[PDB]
């Protein structure tokens, strides 16, 4: 069996703080 | 390997590989730290 995943599953790349910013 | 033997001779050899990440800091050289202070300009170094 499967299902639609959606757009779950990010994670933080890096542990650094970014703010207000479209970071690619 | 015998003792008569220059570059047929054994070397010991020790690579240091050292981690730059983003994360904390964990192995430091022996610089002594000093206390914290705000509002005024300084020149600082935090974990390198």
């Amino acid at each position: 069996a499967y299902t639609n995943s959606f757009t779950r599953g990010v994670y933080y790349p890096d542990k650094v703080f970014r703010s207000s910013v479209l970071h690619s | 390997f015998q003792p008569t033997n220059v570059g047929y001779q054994p070397y010991r050899v020790v690579v240091l590989s050292f981690e730059l990440l983003h994360a904390p800091a964990t192995v430091c050289g022996p610089k002594k730290s000093t206390n914290l202070v705000k509002n005024k300009c300084v020149n600082f170094n935090f974990n390198g």
